[PDB]
């Protein structure tokens, strides 16, 4: 929340706290957690195949998939995103935001 | 804040929710389900009146 | 908020193809909580020290005053009704100021037993309540009484077993019915009537017992009957002990405002189900 | 979370209580028979008609209710009509379901006339059945109470310095020596009386209920309930119904 | 700091003729604390 | 009937006051010498 605005004069009176600030629930919504995908439709006749290099062509392509889900998150992290989801939090007093 | 607490203004509440859930439902079977079972294998079976 | 309902027939030909469930999940009820202050203002025979009777004077007062309104037909009012959070805002403009204090209402009995309407801060007295959709069942009806023109104002002879037909279909277990006592006379003659199908004896008794403290209805169901003077006469009520709990925040604490005595106590209702409570109005139709 | 466990098991307790409710409901409803098997060979040569050959919907699946005639009168088409009396049965003579007017009561008072009861007993006792059980939904139980109220003076009842009140009636006992006792069920179609057996009179069930799931599409967390229980009775004949005053 | 809902985990779902899929379905986000405690410049020609 | 239990999420849960702090914690005077008070509410020195 809020820390401070100004030091400015310090000299004060017996009597000059009159007033002065609101209140409204925090302003701090939420994080979305966005989820990633990486899949594979490989045959059988294609997994029993051989070749060089490599034996099961299944879990070589399983593996780069792995590889390559790390690099998107690891670039991901890095890029500019900004969350909209349509699942706003609004706790606090209107709660649970379950109206939609 | 040590000089003046204030409540409408708190952020970061607690909503202090119930752990329990009354799910009452009307559901006593009181004589059909101390009927019994008579297992069979097909769907046609008959009684021969 | 309730079970799923039968839905009747179920048959099937053999495939699911559902649509992702109909769960219609629970629904989020709340409750505020108020203040009471009973403030304590001292400016001699026998009192003697004054303050300490005049405060345990005011804290039965209080205590009279919490019985009083918690078996009202009060209505929570607050600038939220249904977005109790709103962080982001929670009324922006309160600080720096400081005087935009609002006024704390919780809600009462009547409110919270599956109500059906309210005039504008009370429960009206004069609609029955919605359904259920698990089980159809009303369980706040306007009384009938189909024995009088009219008149007379007061419970049928079988207007508090239409209450516990309708608990029982809604499965409610409650056993208790507070009473005020300018209602006690009518279960005190129920048990007697005119036709000549019901009526005392006295086997060389000395006694003239004339009360009424247990009700069974058709359906096995017990209910004892409980007396409270702080409740309004033109209602009467089915509790139950464990559906209903006292939620309390700020416990009574005897102090003084800032740089007198003086009494303040935090306190909420809550209640387990709205469709397991019951509430009658006594009235005639118009 | 904060007040559930977790999405699958409450789920599926949710589904196993709403489908033991749905059968409880089924059996003792109008669940009119609906099949296509009009079998003619049967007898001892079990087999399928060349209809229904490669075809695989089979839609109609239904039973018991009336339609399942269980010696009633007649329903009209898919609905059961709750104003036919059974016929006699040849072998002394006996209905063993009727519907009594509300002449004798006002004509918005839909209930029965205390003497339906025992006209149902005696029919059951020409009949041979031996029920002593009946299964009644609310709103009918209040004539079980006052039928000792609705009266010119005749009965009554006592109260001797006691602060007791009782509207209670769980057992009755026929003028013949049928002793029967009362039991309040929820399900039932809150217009008609069922003068039922015991337990003599069981189910059966093929598929025990049982949890079975597919694996993936994308993504789900599927998952299945696929009971087959079925209903029987014995010499229809012997229990009987009661449907309440409604009129034509 | 990161925000792992349960992990990143690879599983198979229901087959098809002579098909095999596999998913791994990994689910995290981001946490930062105070906004105005991490450095950011960009690169400009000019504005 | 149809029991899923996998929406409880009775977490109910309040806040932790996750705040930061920005106290600078030196003290030179309050380290090295100690405790020293005057008691009116003018003070003089001589040079």
């Amino acid at each position: 929340d809020a820390l401070a605005s100004v030091d400015g004069n310090n000299a004060h009176v017996e009597g000059s706290r009159a007033e002065d600030g609101e209140m409204k629930p925090t302003v701090i919504k939420s994080n979305v957690t966005q989820i990633l995908r990486k899949v594979v439709r490989v045959s059988d006749t294609a997994n029993t195949t051989a070749n060089y290099g490599r034996g099961r062509e299944l879990m070589y392509q399983l593996e780069k998939k792995g590889k390559e889900i790390k690099r998107d998150l690891e670039k991901i992290l890095l890029s500019g995103q900004a969350r909209t989801d349509v699942l706003a939090d609004q706790y606090l007093t209107n709660s649970a935001a379950d109206p939609a | 804040n040590p000089t003046l607490f204030v409540s409408y203004d708190q952020n970061g509440k607690k909503l202090s929710f119930a752990n329990w859930i009354s799910v009452l439902s009307p559901q006593d079977t009181p004589f059909v389900s101390m009927t019994g079972k008579e297992s069979i294998n097909q769907t046609i079976f008959s009684w021969q009146t | 908020d309730a079970l799923a309902s039968v839905d009747g027939n179920n048959a099937h030909v053999e495939g699911s193809r559902a649509e992702d469930g109909e769960m219609k999940p629970t629904v989020i009820k709340s409750n505020v909580t108020q203040i009471l202050r009973k403030v304590v203002r001292v400016s001699n025979y026998g009192r003697g020290r004054e303050l300490m009777y005049q405060l345990e004077k005011k804290g039965k007062e209080i205590k009279r005053d919490l019985e009083k309104i918690l078996l009202s037909g009060q209505a929570r009012t607050d600038v939220l009704a249904d977005q109790y959070l709103t962080n982001s805002a929670a009324d922006p403009a309160v600080a720096g100021l400081n005087d935009t204090h609002a006024a704390r209402k919780t809600g009462a009995f009547q409110f919270l037993c599956a109500h059906g309407g309210l005039a504008g801060g009370v429960v009206d007295k004069t609609k029955n309540g919605p359904a259920d959709p698990d089980t159809g069942a009303v369980t706040v009806k306007v009384a009938q009484n189909a024995s009088n023109p009219t008149t007379n104002i007061g419970f049928d002879e079988a207007d508090i077993f239409d209450m516990t037909l309708q608990l029982y279909t809604a499965g409610s277990e409650a056993d208790i019915i507070m009473i005020n006592p300018a209602h006690a006379k009518i279960f005190a003659g129920l048990q007697e009537n005119t036709q000549g199908s019901r009526k005392r004896i006295f086997e060389n008794t000395k006694q003239f017992i004339y009360e009424v403290n247990s009700i069974t209805d058709p359906l096995g169901q017990s209910y004892k009957i409980i007396v409270n003077r702080w409740m309004p006469t033109d209602a009467v009520y089915f509790f139950r002990s464990a559906d209903w709990t006292q939620m309390v925040l700020r416990a009574p604490k005897r102090t003084e405002l800032a740089k007198k005595w003086m009494i303040e106590m935090e306190v909420g209702l809550r209640h387990r189900n709205p469709y397991a409570s019951g509430v009658l109005f006594t009235a005639a139709g118009k | 979370n904060y007040g559930r466990g977790r999405e699958l098991m409450y789920q599926l307790e949710k589904k196993g209580k709403e489908i033991k409710r749905d059968l409880e409901k089924i059996l003792l409803s109008g669940q009119a028979r609906t099949d296509v098997l009009a079998d003619q060979y049967l007898t001892n040569s079990a087999a399928d008609p060349a209809v229904a050959g490669l075809n695989d919907t089979h839609a109609a699946r239904k039973t018991g209710a009336f339609q399942f005639l269980c010696a009633h009168g007649g329903l009209a088409g898919g609905v059961v009509d709750k104003t036919k009396n059974g016929p006699a049965d040849p072998d002394t003579g006996a209905v063993t379901v009727k519907v009594a007017q509300n002449a004798s009561n006002p004509t918005t008072n839909i209930g029965f006339d205390e003497a339906d009861i025992f006209d149902m007993t005696l029919q059951l006792y020409t009949a041979g059945s031996e029920a002593d059980i009946i299964m009644i939904n609310p709103a009918h139980a209040k004539i079980f109470a006052g039928l000792q109220e609705n009266t010119q003076g005749s009965r009554k009842r006592i109260f001797e310095n006691t602060k007791q009140f009782i509207y209670e009636v769980n057992s009755i006992t026929d003028p013949l020596g049928q002793s029967y006792k009362i039991i309040v069920n929820r399900w039932m179609p809150t217009d008609a009386v069922y003068f039922f057996r015991s337990a003599d009179w069981t189910q059966m069930v093929l598929r025990a209920p049982k949890r079975t799931e597919l694996a993936k599409d994308g993504s789900y967390e599927k998952w299945m309930i696929e009971m087959e229980v079925g209903l029987r009775h014995r010499n229809p004949y012997a229990s009987g119904v009661l449907f309440t005053a409604a009129g034509k």
